[PDB]
């Protein structure tokens, strides 16, 4: 979970063609690799506000706490027994 | 009393050890055992877990825990559920061959165990997990508990003390991994005898997820004696917080291997040269001796001069106790062999399930048939002491530490043979 | 030696199994030895029957098994193939399973295993011709004391010498059966040279209990 400590700014994907010779991905795009770190959502949004940029916000996805316990896969009279182990 | 040893026969709980008598009910009775059990179920369950406190017992299958202390885990109030013994009967040690003498010849003796210790926990019913090579054994021990149905010692209203008590048998099929509590209790619930991670622990869920308390044939077998003679009686042998009787199997390279009853702290030199006719060529000829079972670190011939065959003496000795069956080794052995064959066993007896014990012993076994040949180098001894030493302490059960052991004991007592093993294996093989 | 199944045309899920009522009677006596809810707590001894009825497990007996039992069959499978009982090839009549593990080993168990090879004709893990007897070499078969020992299908024979399981042999091959215990002059797990202990009459009950019992 490394990578999901950081904003983020990315750009809305465009054009890539085959190069006739090579068979090569060519673009025109400028901004297609540019990728920005930010440290928090306010940060990110006032980078974006400050350069004229449209934006959209997506919010954070934590994962919600588990109720985890090796002894339920033992239970006398619950389902959630193990088949095996 | 500061000398051990030399126990008489009246203070012999396992008489008809050697098959010598009846075993059956009418055998049974008349040598003591079923005698006053109503007495023993009737004064409840604190005070035989007193009797057991008191006397001192520790669990005889290896790990020495207090029993009284371990079933008094289970004296709580109910929740619903029920409360099962059960009684380790795997025996898959190597060395060890009493729990079968037990089993085999004294079989009531460990049906009134069951019940006495099944009221001092509260318990519906006794799974006895007997093993599955031990069929002879098995059948013995289902005339005995169909004898003891029948006379009323055991099931609706046990021995007329208003309690229901069933004992059961169940087969084992051959794994060594099923002596370990937690997986010789998910072996009854019909899956791979695979260890369970603690906690819980089986006093909170068992087997089918009940209190369960899995306890040795030997700890639970002295269990009526310990009552009906009283604690005391079976606290004043051996040491103290060494209390008691004990089964030991002396064989290896021994005159006489055998199966013997001797008081706890006992000197092993005694033991020897008493109950077993000495090592084969007298007593200078001894090169190791393996105290317990397989699982214990091997001693030489000058720690067995003078040790003591109780858990605190052998602990001292960098060894354990165990299962006190003595694997007796003479000078005419290849120790480096005999331990290769016991990693060997320890790879091919192990479920796999964590990955320590399933990749290090694979791997110890590796460098152990390296080692008996001599196709090494003397870097590669501290290198397999340093897997034996990721391999203890890691793992789910102490299969893990039971097979790293005789691997730092036979490098720690046997690091020259070792070495001059592989120094000729350099100057005749290049 | 394999722990992943192929369909032979002798082992295969249409190879057929199925109980003798005898035996579906002793199956029902085995599941109500098991709490109610749990009655994949059989495997184990179902399976054995299985094997005891028919000599070896096809992937019929394990199917069968987890028919009669509502369990998977993969959890079957798993216990058929962690066990090193439940033979999943078919084993000779006689299934002789030689212990080599270190109390055995040290008391010369490798002469036992030459005798009963050069005997037989074959080797550790193969069957004679006849179908008579499998030689496979087990581990500890907790007899340490009546080192060097053998197993043949329910029984141990123990304290042996190359004559004593030669002489097991020949009595397997005129079709009796012999006696499963120690070869030498003793009976059970006693010092030869006579009892170190237990000559006295035992006491009887009675003896040392304590007051108020
Ligand atoms: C690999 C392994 C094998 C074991 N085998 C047995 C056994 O065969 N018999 C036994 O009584 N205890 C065996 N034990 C010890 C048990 O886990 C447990 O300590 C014992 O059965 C019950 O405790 P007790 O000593 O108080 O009776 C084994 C432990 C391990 C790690
Ligand atoms: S220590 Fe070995 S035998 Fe025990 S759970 Fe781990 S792999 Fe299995
Ligand atoms: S060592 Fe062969 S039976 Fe235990």
């Amino acid at each position: 979970v490394n990578n999901t400590k950081k904003w983020k700014m990315e750009f809305d994907t465009r054009e890539r063609w085959e190069n006739p010779l090579m068979g090569w991905a060519s673009t025109a795009d400028p901004l297609s690799n540019l990728v920005l770190t930010f440290s928090t959502k306010e940060d990110a949004i006032a980078f974006a506000e400050k350069n004229g940029w449209s934006y959209d916000v997506e919010e954070r996805k934590v994962p919600k706490p588990k109720s985890k316990s090796y002894g339920a896969n033992f239970s006398w009279n619950k389902r959630t027994r193990v088949s095996t182990k | 009393k500061t000398s051990f040893g030399s126990l008489k026969d009246e203070d012999r709980i396992f008489t008809n050890l050697y098959g010598r008598h009846d075993w059956r009910l009418k055998g049974a009775q008349s040598r003591g055992d079923w005698y006053k059990t109503k007495e023993i179920l009737l004064k409840g369950p604190d005070w035989i877990l007193g009797e057991v406190k008191t006397s001192g017992l520790r669990g005889r299958g290896g790990a020495g825990f207090p029993t009284g202390l371990k079933w008094s885990f289970m004296n709580k109030p109910s929740d619903g559920r029920p409360k099962y013994l059960v009684v380790n009967a795997d025996e898959g040690e190597p060395g060890t061959c009493k729990d079968r003498e037990i089993i085999r010849h004294d079989p009531h003796k460990l049906v009134e165990g069951c019940l006495v210790g099944g009221r001092a926990m509260g318990a519906r019913a006794a799974y006895i997990y007997i093993r599955g090579e031990f069929y002879n054994e098995a059948s013995n021990l289902q005339v005995a508990i169909r004898e003891a149905y029948e006379a009323g010692l055991i099931g609706k209203n046990a021995c007329g003390s208003g309690y229901d008590f069933d004992v059961f048998v169940v087969r084992g099929a051959g794994a060594y991994i099923c002596g370990e509590e937690t997986a010789l209790i998910e072996s009854i619930e019909g899956k791979q005898g695979k260890p369970r991670l603690k906690p819980p622990f089986p006093a909170d869920v068992g087997v089918f997820g009940c209190p369960t308390t899995v306890a040795n044939v030997e700890t639970v077998a002295v269990s009526p004696t310990i009552c009906r003679r009283g604690g005391a009686w079976f606290a004043s042998f051996g040491r103290e917080r060494n209390s008691g009787t004990k089964l030991f199997n002396i064989s290896g390279h021994v005159n006489n291997p055998c199966t013997v009853e001797e008081e706890m702290s006992v000197p092993l030199k005694e033991l020897i040269e008493k109950h077993a006719g000495g090592v084969t060529g007298g007593w200078d000829n001894l090169l190791a001796v393996i105290p317990g079972g397989s699982s214990t670190p091997l001693i030489p011939k000058s720690v067995c001069e003078t040790v003591l065959m109780d858990f605190d003496a052998l602990i001292q000795a960098q060894t354990g106790l165990g299962t006190a069956a003595v694997i007796v080794m003479d000078r005419s052995t290849d120790i480096v062999k005999a331990i290769a064959r016991l990693i060997e066993f320890y790879k091919h007896e192990s479920c796999g399930q964590c990955t320590p014990c399933r990749e290090g012993v694979d791997w110890m076994n590796k460098v152990m048939a390296r080692f008996v040949r001599g196709d090494a180098r003397p870097a590669e001894i501290d290198s397999l002491w340093e897997i034996s030493k990721q391999i203890e302490g890691h793992t789910i059960c102490a299969l893990g530490d039971g097979a790293a052991w005789p691997v730092q004991g036979l490098i720690r007592h046997f690091r020259p043979e070792l070495e001059e093993r592989m120094q000729r294996f350099a100057q005749q093989h290049q | 030696a394999l722990f992943v199944h192929r369909d032979t045309p002798k082992n295969n899920p249409e190879t057929p199994f199925d109980f003798t009522p005898e035996n579906y009677k002793r199956i029902e006596a085995i599941v109500k030895n098991y709490p109610e809810g749990h009655k994949a707590a059989a495997v184990l001894p179902v399976l054995d029957l299985a094997q005891r009825q028919n000599g070896w497990l096809p992937i019929s007996a394990m199917n069968k098994v987890a028919e009669i039992l509502q369990v998977p069959p993969m959890r079957v499978y798993e216990v058929a193939t962690f066990y090193t009982m439940y033979n999943r090839k078919p084993v000779g009549k006689y299934h002789i399973q030689v212990c080599t593990t270190t109390p055995c080993m040290l008391r010369n168990s490798d002469s036992i295993l030459e005798a009963i090879q050069k005997k037989l004709g074959i080797k550790v893990g193969e069957t004679t011709p006849d179908k008579l007897f499998t030689l496979i070499e087990v581990e500890c078969l907790g007899a340490c004391v009546n080192a060097p020992m053998v197993q043949i299908n329910d029984n141990y024979y123990e304290d042996l010498t190359p004559k004593d399981i030669e002489e097991i042999i020949d009595e397997l091959k005129a079709g009796k059966i012999p006696k499963p215990g120690p070869r030498s002059g003793r009976f059970s797990c006693e010092p030869a040279g006579g009892l170190t202990s237990l000559t006295e009459p035992p006491k009887g009950p009675g003896f040392g209990v304590q007051a108020g019992l």
